[PDB]
């Protein structure tokens, strides 16, 4: 579904990182977190 | 036989792009491409707050501006459940309806203009001249006034505008008379008109037309009287509905909408309370000026209201008002966000342009022009 | 809601809505099925398609969900009949039923690439004739991949090159505590 | 002496600067906004600014509105056949620079990357009046051409 | 003879319009923001309206569910039907309060 | 244009009908815009197979439905005069990058 | 050179370069070379603020800084080579002009920006344009005057570059364009010396494409003068069999001797003598063109190619010829 | 100063942390000032409230001015 | 606040704050016309034709007599 | 049954003397008479034109037109960096940077509003706490050239000075709302 | 000789008439028209000749200068020389022709050649059918001038121009055939495009409607050509309608009678008539305005040479 997508073939072979975003250490709240994002 | 039948005039009909697939000089079928003036307004309101959000909408219809900002503040209040005071209601119809004014003194006399009629293009534009004098007094922006903010609107009139307003309601009468009586009457104007792009009932329900096309065939179906959205329960206006459906019906309309919209006017001028301009809830309203500087609650709130946004709870809602062109509704997914999620903008003339090759089939290629003109086909919203 | 009563239950398969305008999420399969009931039904007349939201979720498995509106002139009433179809599912077309469904499904295929079964004239409407991508989705960055366009000696021609420009600023107000 | 060529490009400069007939490509708002310096209020008939709805004759071409990817070849292919002593004005924050859309996929970050441009009207819905400043600003930029002079260099 | 029944006798010229221009304050507007209950008593999970819902109650349908509503929905007698929004259209030339709103 | 792709046979048979259809389409594509001169009918239908077999390892059978149907959609869109024609001429080791840049 | 980007029309090159010759046919192609692999351009113009429009485009935001310039006045040739580090000349005329001789617009200026760049120290490249084939003895004054601006700008200026671009074809350009437009003539095309001269054409986006890759390059490609001649050397009159292949007109050519030809364009001579009046810049029938017609020296010698750019030049027949296609 | 040398290129204009820092310090009361602004209470920034406890003066952080106690 | 904004000296209660701003005057505005009030007093569809065809019985006697003193 | 909606149509005017009606205002062409008596009264009637650059249209001091970053009236930019109209922008033309400068006191070494990528909303006059940044009702600022219309960071925008005498008197009339 | 006195003064009232009909038709649309560049736009018509001389070529294409370089000046040459027999004042005919107006009436059917040539030398399969259109018009309302100036000529004598001014000295034939004058005017209006019947003159439709080698010399000699075409027939509806140079005879002490100043200001109230009557009236989009030829001023016209024959048979006012 790489391929249908329109993307670019040069914009396929990026590499990412799926991480989860930590909590902003500056403020001691959780609404935030859980939410998985692509890098 | 292809004919790639363009603006005619630029500047009226800014990027029509029709295709004409004609027979002599009868047309058999009219292909209108879209993306023209595709700008990225369904993508670009994904990555903006909901405030940041509003200002694209006075830019979605370009000739009648806060008919939409009326109908994304009622997509952002349905979700927010944000009760807007009596003085916001009124304003907000006062605006919306001198909007309908500034539309179809617009699409009649454009569409006038594209028919022939050189001079009734002028004097609706010094009418338009004259309520842009309430929208640059109102807001500060002569078109894009981007004043119909979600709770309410952005801030009260200036303490000379519903006088001004009057004064000019007393003499728009007059005005529609005059536009009246140079193309009501005229042979050049019915015989341009009359049995052109006649649209069954049946039609303009399957085509989605919901607008002054909708109430040309025939079909009583106004979304003011049929879901009132704001004072327009309390309101008396008569919606005007023709019976033939000819484009010389929702000309007929077109103009007599423009005396009903007078009618509003003028009753939203009589009866305006003095009330607070903006829900009274903070947290959806920024506060005024002078409060979030004397008070700290407020300032942090006209600071997470100019920079977070509301983030209005997770919902999605269909909310159609009817704008001057037709029945302009914003289906407005909310992810939980203080952004929006594919806040998806229902906006007529992407469902009347599609009407226009079966509108046109059999007609003149003089006609694709007419057809053109009473679908009030403003390429923004498309 | 007499609308659910008479409906087969099977076609309102997935979810149902009481609120901000009523839906039935239904199933792909039977949509357009749906769809020819609540049109051409006594007592629920829609007639009018108002409009057909692509809405894509990424989190989901099936990302897109294709959310048709619909007016009832007649019993003045709003159903919003809603689908769930992934980039690679061509969901049935309703342009048979409601003939203004014609180019809302072009842009929604345009803008998100869910393709319509026996739809004519399936083409993109809204983007760039040579237009690779689909906008509207959300792993399609706002700036677009190629899409500027300057004239250059290839003359009376604009080229679509790689897309440089000022970088969009995203700005990360969502704050803790929702 | 010289004066006879000052005089003779004056006397041009007059002539493109009283008659400058531009082609509006009226995208948009601001061609509406543009249709109220068209109108009664502030003329453009006033100016020698007749708005033509053809290319082949026109002096000018005030773009206005979004310029779209997709209308980006037609208002090049416009812009190739006007006659050479042509200019080319930007109307509204979406004609003359990214605007509201810079940032859309579909937008061109200003017609300065189909036309080059000789004045840009500023404030994204101009008023009319700005319009027609700006047009005055053109007309400036005609009173500086003195063509003949550098004809004879 | 013509669109003159002593009515158009109100002209588009004003000539007297705007008599006060805006940014003279002749009087100093005050724009309310809040209602006089709503100043000293800010309470507000009482006024509130972004948070103060009923939580979504999403609960499943099972096939036992749907055929026991199915059987118990015996008959659609009247008013168990939708009402139509009736709207016929009606003839008038200026009766609405003679031409004078 | 249903998916018939119940299977990869089905999806396969259409594939082999695009295929059909772009080449017996390429006299039109080289007409309208002139490529019968700098590109040969042998180059374009290298082309079109090179396409069609640079996008064979797809076990999905709507995959495939999709990629004809962006397929039929590029062709379409070049037999008629909607897209121009001087990409249709150009549609038809570690060193040497790290001196450029450091990606 | 300090390149901080990615490809062009955003990127930076380190390249903040004052294109003498930009409002010219080469011009616009080196202009878009050099502000589409994203790098500041100062063209220069001469006379009308018209001339350098068309490059403003081509350049994002600054890239292209079209500047006023006198051409026999310093003090503005060092206010145009301020901010600069690479400076091409392309400052050259085909004709004489009553104002301007071919010493005083092909010679003695490029003789003077090299001179002002030397003085503004921090011009790493300085590229200087002639014709091919322009070799003192050359009969035509336009290719001596260029030879003598090349030992100018060497003598005054080592470690400069000299392209030597041969006729460059291409829009806009001063070989074909002339041509056509006289093939309006009902096909009469009157190739001069019976088509007995062998001169090797180029497509000018690959003499662009070539200064650029003297830029771009090492310390090597200085003082080096490069010779871009082009594939397939031809004669003028198969090059015209080239061009009735685009623009659809049957060949229908004419021989002329060369004193017929000299004799034709023996008006047009008088230049320096008819004050009161400038000439209409002889198109086609240039006695000083025909000068170097005669003589077929315009083919590249065992001098620099293009090979020694990492580059091999289009072809004149297909697009860098399409468009002729604009005249049928 | 070297700040203002960012965005400010004219310096023939007084920079404006002179325009500030030549304006003498306002002697007041009490410990706590006000500095509402300039002296519309609406025409000026968010209250700030100083405190003048110190004897050196406390600069207003949005507007520069400088209060002292003067006791 | 909001009763620091609003002053009105006195007033003894956070009602009656001022609440000044725009509105029609005490009575409303006057009766505003919306109607199509097109006068037809003009010439009806006789007294046109009957002055067209006086005149094409009049002033053609008067060609008549022009003819007559013509010849 | 448009055959005999046409034969009904015009068996409802079938009335000698309203046959004859009809006759004398589609023959001495009398709806089109009452079209060229009104064009008349218009072609005598006092002209609604503005002779430009000598008069200008009528504004309000809401109109939002040139950005101009205001001051304190004793010098001091009133620009505190918190960055909220960069924020707010809709359009994102507002770019600021921020040093604390020698004095102690925030500033933004770059403030720089991209007014071809501006929508002139008003959002930034709204969003800003100290009234720093407000549109001056110039909109008289075509330039020949695009990059003059970038306006520099805190230079150009600090020309409001000139500005403020119109500006000050705006907001003391607009801080009523 | 003399025609430079004829050709030159009809020059520069077809450029002051560009500006007349833009300065009029704004007056009626509320606003000022051409009013910066001269006094009060005086100089208006000298901009925009002297911008249109001095703007260079789209493409020189000087080769194909016998096809359609010199149709533009056939058009014109037509619309001046119909000006001959036009009389302005008692002996200021330049050439009192016996037969003038079917010499008029010839001119027109050249001028049909003018229109045909110059639609079919431009290569744009819808411009040379829109140019055909535009010929089929100006040829069908030229059987019900025809027609018109049958009737006008029944009551004249003859066909010499300075007779039929001459022949109504007692009474304008503007009064008792009042019904003429309008069928007159409603197809001068038609038979020239400048008139509510100018779909092939819609605003777009026009100027892609002629040529496609512009070159700013075919646009201005075409509406030179239109203009001078229109003021021609407009002094037609003055000359046959109108007293050609006749006062109303009331001999008034204060006005010495000057004729051509007469046939000056009655020649101007139909240029303004042309003007309002462009401003004031939607378009007839060409199906129904070869429907109004053929069916409306035909039938009109045939009867009123019946009627204005038999009234004057009967009664022996011939
Ligand atoms: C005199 C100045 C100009 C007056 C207005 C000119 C209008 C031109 C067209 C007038 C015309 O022919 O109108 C009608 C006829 O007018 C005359 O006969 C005159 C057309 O027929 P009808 O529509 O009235 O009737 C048939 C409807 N199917
Ligand atoms: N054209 C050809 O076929 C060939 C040309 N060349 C060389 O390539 C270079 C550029 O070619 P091209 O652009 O076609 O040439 P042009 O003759 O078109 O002139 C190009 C540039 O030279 C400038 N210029 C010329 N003479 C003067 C002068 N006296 N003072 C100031 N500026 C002057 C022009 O300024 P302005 O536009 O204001 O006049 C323009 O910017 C020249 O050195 C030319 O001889 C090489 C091979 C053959
Ligand atoms: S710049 Fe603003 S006013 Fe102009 S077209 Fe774009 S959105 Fe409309
Ligand atoms: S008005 Fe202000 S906030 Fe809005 S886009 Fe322009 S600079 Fe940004
Ligand atoms: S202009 Fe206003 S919002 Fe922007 S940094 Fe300054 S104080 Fe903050
Ligand atoms: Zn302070």
């Amino acid at each position: 579904i790489g391929k249908v997508s329109g993307i670019p073939e040069e914009h396929l072979s990026r590499k990412v990182i799926i991480y989860s975003p930590a909590r902003t250490a500056t403020q001691s709240g959780s609404g935030k977190l859980g939410k998985w994002k692509i890098n | 036989f292809t004919l790639n039948f363009g603006p005619q005039h630029p500047a009226a009909h800014g990027v029509l792009r029709l295709v004409l697939e004609m027979n002599g000089e009868v047309v058999e079928r009219a292909e209108p491409h879209i993306g023209l003036l595709h700008r990225g307004t369904e993508k670009l309101i994904e990555y903006k707050t909901y405030l940041q959000a509003l200002p694209y909408f006075d830019r979605s219809d370009y000739v009648s501006m806060m008919a939409q900002e009326h109908a994304y503040s009622l997509a952002v209040e349905k979700l927010l459940n944000c009760e807007v005071p009596l003085r916001a209601q009124y304003i907000r119809v006062l605006f919306c309806e001198i909007t309908r004014i500034l539309n179809h003194l617009l699409a009649l006399t454009t569409h006038a203009m594209d028919v022939g009629a050189l001079t009734p293009f002028l004097w609706a534009f010094e009418e338009r001249e004259k309520l842009l004098e309430f929208y640059e007094r109102v807001s500060g922006a002569r078109m894009h006034a981007s004043f119909i903010r979600p709770g309410g609107v952005a801030q009260d009139l200036p303490l000379g505008l519903c006088r001004d307003i009057d004064s000019f309601t007393q003499q728009f009468a007059s005005r529609i008379d005059e536009l009246e009586e140079m193309l009501t009457g005229n042979r050049i104007w019915k015989q341009r008109l009359v049995d052109i792009g006649t649209v069954t009932a049946q039609q303009a329900k399957d085509w989605g037309f919901s607008g002054v096309m909708l109430r040309g065939p025939g079909v009583c179906w106004d979304l003011r009287r049929a879901a009132p959205y704001d004072v327009y329960d309390q309101l008396d206006f008569d919606v005007p509905v023709g019976t033939r459906g000819d484009c010389y019906d929702r000309y007929c309309i077109r103009i007599e909408e423009m005396r009903q919209s007078l009618r509003i006017i003028v009753q939203c001028l009589n009866q305006m309370p003095s009330g607070m301009i903006k829900a009274d809830d903070r947290k959806l309203c920024p506060p005024s000026r002078c409060r979030m500087k004397l008070s700290m609650e407020s300032s942090i709130h006209h600071f997470e209201l100019y920079t977070e946004g509301f983030s209005v709870p997770a919902s999605s809602t269909y909310t159609a008002v009817e704008a001057p062109k037709g029945e302009f509704g914003v289906f407005l997914v909310s992810n939980g966000s203080n952004r929006p999620y594919r806040c998806k903008i229902r906006a007529p003339g992407f469902a009347h342009l599609q009407g226009l090759d079966f509108m046109s089939k059999h007609h003149m290629l003089a006609d694709v022009v007419t057809i053109i003109g009473t679908q009030d086909i403003v390429f923004g919203e498309v | 809601k007499y609308s659910w009563e008479t409906l087969p239950k099977k076609w309102v398969k997935k979810m149902e809505r009481s609120e901000h305008g009523n839906r039935f999420d239904t199933n792909t399969d039977y949509l357009f099925q749906l769809l020819c009931f609540l049109k051409l039904h006594t007592y629920t007349r829609v007639q009018v398609l108002i409009d057909i939201c692509g809405v894509d979720y990424p989190s989901r498995k099936r990302r897109f969900e294709v959310v048709y509106n619909l007016l009832s002139t007649r019993y003045n009433s709003r159903i919003r009949v809603q689908t769930s179809a992934d980039e690679v599912t061509r969901i049935s077309s309703v342009v048979s039923l409601f003939p203004s469904a014609g180019w809302w499904e072009r842009e929604v295929w345009d803008m998100f690439g869910v393709s319509f079964i026996n739809h004519p004239d399936l083409r993109r409407i809204l983007t760039d004739y040579g237009f690779e991508g689909h906008p509207l989705r959300k792993d399609f960055p706002l700036s677009g991949y190629v899409q500027v366009r300057y004239d250059d000696p290839e003359k009376r021609v604009v080229s679509e090159p790689i897309e440089m420009t000022q970088e969009f600023r995203y700005f990360d107000f969502a704050s803790p505590w929702e | 002496a010289e004066f006879v060529i000052s005089k003779v490009d004056d006397l041009m400069n007059w002539a493109r600067t009283g008659s400058i007939w531009p082609m509006t490509f009226g995208l948009a708002c601001c061609a509406v906004e543009m249709m109220h310096t068209g109108a009664a209020r502030y003329d453009l008939d006033r100016f020698g600014i007749i708005f033509r709805p053809s290319p082949r004759q026109s002096d000018c071409m005030i773009v206005a509105g979004t310029l779209t990817n997709k209308m980006a070849p037609a208002l090049r292919k416009v812009y190739d056949q006007m006659p050479e002593p042509r200019w080319v004005i930007s109307m509204g924050s979406c004609a003359n620079g990214g605007g509201y859309y810079h940032y859309s996929y579909s937008v061109v970050r200003g017609c300065d990357r189909i036309v080059p441009v000789d004045i840009y009207v500023p404030g994204c819905p101009p008023t009319a009046e700005a319009l027609l400043y700006g047009l005055l600003q053109l007309q400036k930029k005609i009173n500086r051409r003195k063509d003949f002079l550098h004809w004879w260099n | 003879p013509c669109a003159h029944p002593e009515y158009l006798e109100a002209v588009p010229k004003a000539t007297e319009y705007r008599l006060r221009c805006p940014a003279t304050i002749d009087e100093e507007a005050i724009v309310p923001s809040s209602d006089p209950e709503t100043v000293y008593n800010i309470v507000y999970h009482g006024r509130d309206q972004r948070r103060n819902r009923p939580p979504i109650r999403r609960y499943v349908l099972t096939k036992d569910n749907v055929v026991q509503m199915m059987n118990e929905k015996k008959s659609f007698d009247v008013s168990d039907f939708p009402k139509v929004y009736l709207t016929t259209v009606e003839e008038d030339l200026d009766t609405r309060g003679g031409g004078y709103e | 244009v249903p998916p018939n792709s119940a299977n990869l046979t089905e999806a396969r048979r259409r594939v082999f009908d695009f295929f059909r259809a772009a080449c017996r389409s390429i006299p039109t594509i080289m007409d309208i815009y002139n490529l019968q001169d700098v590109v040969a009918p042998s180059q374009l239908r290298y082309a079109i197979s090179a396409q069609i077999r640079n996008n064979a390892h797809i076990t999905d059978p709507k995959v495939i439905d999709l990629l004809i149907f962006k397929g039929m959609e590029e062709l379409t869109d070049i037999v008629d005069h909607a897209k121009q024609r001087h990409h249709i001429i150009g549609q038809y080791d570690f060193l040497k990058n790290f001196y450029t840049s450091n990606y | 050179l300090a390149r901080k980007g990615t490809g062009g029309r955003s990127s930076v090159s380190g390249i903040v370069a004052t294109v003498f010759g930009a409002t010219g046919f080469l011009g616009r192609y080196l202009v878009q070379q050099l502000a589409k692999m994203g790098s500041q351009v100062l063209v220069p113009f001469r006379g009308s603020e018209d001339s350098p429009r068309h490059l403003k485009l081509m350049g994002d935001l600054g890239q292209v800084v079209p500047m006023k310039f006198d051409p026999r006045d310093e003090d503005s040739i060092k206010a145009v080579m301020a901010k600069a580090n690479v400076v091409i000349n392309l400052i050259g005329r085909e004709y004489e002009t009553r104002n301007f001789s071919f010493e005083d617009a092909n010679h003695h200026i490029a003789e003077k920006l090299a001179l002002v760049a030397k003085e503004h120290g921090g011009i790493m490249r300085y590229i200087q344009v002639s014709c091919l084939g322009a070799s003192v003895s050359s009969p035509s004054r336009m290719l001596r005057a260029k030879a003598a601006a090349e030992e100018a700008v060497l003598n005054a200026l080592p470690e400069a570059t000299i392209m030597r671009p041969a006729t460059m074809i291409g829009t806009e350009d001063r070989i074909l364009n002339p041509w056509s437009m006289f093939v309006k003539k009902y096909g009469f095309l009157p190739l001069i010396g019976g088509g007995t001269t062998k001169f090797q054409p180029v497509y000018v986006v690959d003499v662009a494409a070539a200064i650029v890759a003297a830029l771009k390059d090492d310390g090597s490609s200085m003082g080096k003068t490069y010779e871009l001649g082009g594939p397939d050397v031809f004669t003028t009159h198969e090059l015209a069999e080239i061009m009735y292949d685009m623009i659809r007109e049957w060949p229908r050519y004419v021989k002329l001797p060369f004193p017929i030809a000299k004799a034709m364009a023996a008006p047009r001579d008088f230049m320096v003598n008819k004050v009161p009046f400038p000439l209409p810049s002889p198109q086609i029938f240039n006695l000083d063109q025909i000068n170097a017609l005669t003589t077929d020296t315009l083919v590249s010698d065992n001098a620099l190619k293009f090979q020694d750019l990492d580059l091999v030049p289009h072809k004149l027949k297909g697009y860098p010829v399409e468009f002729l296609i604009q005249y049928r | 100063g070297n700040h203002t040398a960012k965005w400010m290129q004219d310096r023939s204009k007084k920079s404006p942390m002179e325009l500030i820092s030549e304006v003498p310090p306002i002697k007041v009361d009490g410990r706590i000032v006000a500095c509402e602004g300039d002296t519309n209470p609406a025409l000026g920034h968010p209250i700030e409230f100083i405190c003048l406890d110190l004897n050196e003066p406390a600069i207003c952080k949005y507007c520069g001015l400088r209060y002292v106690q003067d006791h | 606040t909001e009763a620091m904004i609003r002053n009105k000296p006195g007033m003894a209660s956070v009602k009656d704050m001022p609440l000044l701003q725009d509105g029609p005057p005490p009575g409303g505005f006057a009766p505003v016309r919306y109607a199509r009030r097109i006068s037809n007093t003009g010439p009806s569809a006789m007294a046109m034709f009957l002055a067209v065809s006086g005149a094409f019985a009049w002033g053609m006697y008067q060609v008549g007599q022009g003819n007559k003193i013509r010849r | 049954d448009d055959e005999e909606a046409e034969q009904l149509a015009k068996e409802i005017s079938k009335d000698w003397s309203t046959v004859f009606e009809r006759s004398m205002n589609t023959l001495f062409l009398t709806e089109m008479v009452r079209g060229l008596s009104l064009t008349l009264k218009y072609f005598f009637d006092p002209k609604v034109t503005i002779n430009y650059p000598f008069e200008k249209g009528p504004l309000s001091p809401r109109f939002r037109g040139e950005h101009a970053l205001r001051r304190y009236p004793t010098g001091e930019e009133r620009c505190i960096a918190c960055k909220l109209c960069e924020a707010v922008c809709p359009a994102q033309a507002i770019t600021i940077e921020a040093e604390e400068r020698e004095d102690g006191s925030r500033r933004t070494t770059r403030y720089d509003i991209d007014m071809t990528k501006c929508i002139y909303c008003g959002f930034c006059q709204e969003a800003c706490p100290v009234d720093a940044i407000v549109e001056g009702p110039n909109f008289e600022f075509a330039t020949e050239t695009h990059e003059e219309l970038l306006y520099d960071k805190e230079k150009l925008l600090e020309n409001g000075d000139r500005w403020e005498t119109e500006i000050a008197e705006n907001l003391r009339s607009e801080s009523l709302y | 000789a003399e025609i430079l006195g004829i050709i030159l003064p009809l020059l520069l009232g077809v450029a002051f008439l560009v500006l007349a009909e833009r300065k009029v038709m704004a007056f009626v649309q509320r606003r000022k028209g051409p009013d910066v560049v001269g006094s009060f736009g005086l100089l208006q018509p000298l901009a925009d000749g002297l911008k249109l001389i001095l703007k260079e070529p789209i493409s020189p294409s000087s080769a194909n200068f016998f096809l359609f370089r010199m149709a533009p000046v056939a058009t014109f040459m037509l619309s001046l020389v119909a000006w001959a027999v036009v009389p302005f004042d008692y002996g200021m005919v330049l050439s009192d022709l016996n037969i003038g107006l079917l010499y008029l009436f010839a001119i027109s059917s050249l001028g049909v050649y003018g229109i045909i040539i110059a639609g079919w030398s431009s290569n744009s399969k819808y411009a040379f059918l829109g140019a055909l259109r535009s010929a089929a018009q100006m040829v069908s309302y030229e059987v019900s001038i025809g027609l018109i100036l049958i009737t006008v000529l029944i009551c004249v004598g003859s066909c010499n121009l300075s007779e039929i001014v001459m022949a109504q000295k007692q009474i304008w034939f503007g009064i008792p055939l009042f019904p003429v004058l309008v069928m007159f005017f409603i197809s001068c209006l038609a038979e020239t495009n400048r008139a509510p019947f100018d779909l092939p003159e819609a605003e777009a439709e026009l100027v892609a409607g002629y040529n496609v080698e512009y070159s700013s010399m075919g646009f201005a000699l075409f509406f030179l050509g239109e203009y001078a075409n229109m003021i021609l027939m407009s002094g037609l509806c003055t000359l046959f309608f109108l007293g050609g140079w006749l006062p109303i005879l009331d001999l008034p002490i204060f006005k010495k009678i000057p004729g051509s100043i007469w046939f000056s200001i009655k020649v101007l109230f139909f240029l303004f008539l042309y003007i309002w009557v462009r401003a004031a009236f939607p378009r007839y989009r060409y199906d129904q305005l070869m429907g109004l030829g053929w069916k409306v001023f035909l039938p009109l016209s045939l009867a009123w040479v019946v009627s204005v024959s038999g009234l004057l048979v009967t009664f022996q006012w011939l």
